[PDB]
């Protein structure tokens, strides 16, 4: 289910994201 | 601010990236941490274009689905990094795939989601100028 897993990626990758500011 | 205006010069920006010029502190800070985010996650981004085959018929349901499963457990300046990058994903494919006319929905999708969904987040976090603040030291 495409939607669903871009939103659960994105997720993932914006907690890294911020970790890194 | 207005968060109207903030949806409308960055997807102004992620289009005139592309080619495309779409007649519609806080702008340039957001701005570049879209493009570290989407530079940083180069691979994953490509794998998410190819996948959307965005159509007027699946554009509404996906941007609905990708941005409630993102913020599903909450917020922070991270996920609304993401979320605009991810909207400026959804136009990009708009324009490229002639189907302009949906940039105007995302612009429409976009600000019904940060008026109405992430402002109470945003004002309890210190607003905008928090973020200017906290990303500051990446800029440059
Ligand atoms: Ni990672
Ligand atoms: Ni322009
Ligand atoms: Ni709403």
């Amino acid at each position: 289910w495409l939607a669903q897993r871009l939103g659960r990626e994105l997720r993932r990758l914006s907690d890294e994201f911020v970790d890194s500011f | 601010y207005d968060n109207r205006e903030i949806v409308m010069k960055y997807i102004h920006y992620k289009l005139s990236q592309r080619g495309y010029e779409w007649d519609a502190v806080v702008h340039l800070t957001l701005r570049q941490a879209g493009d570290d985010f989407s530079r940083r996650y180069r691979r994953d981004f490509a794998e998410m274009s190819s996948q959307l085959h965005l159509t007027p018929f699946t554009a509404r349901g996906l941007f609905a689905t990708v941005v409630e499963e993102l913020f599903r457990d909450g917020v922070n300046w991270g996920r609304i990094v993401a979320f605009f990058e991810f909207g400026g994903v959804m136009c990009v494919e708009s324009v490229n795939r002639e189907m302009s006319p949906l940039v105007d929905n995302i612009a429409l999708w976009m600000t019904e989601y940060l008026n109405r969904h992430l402002h109470t987040w945003i004002q309890d976090n210190g607003g905008w100028d928090a973020f200017v603040e906290l990303y500051g030291p990446s800029m440059r």
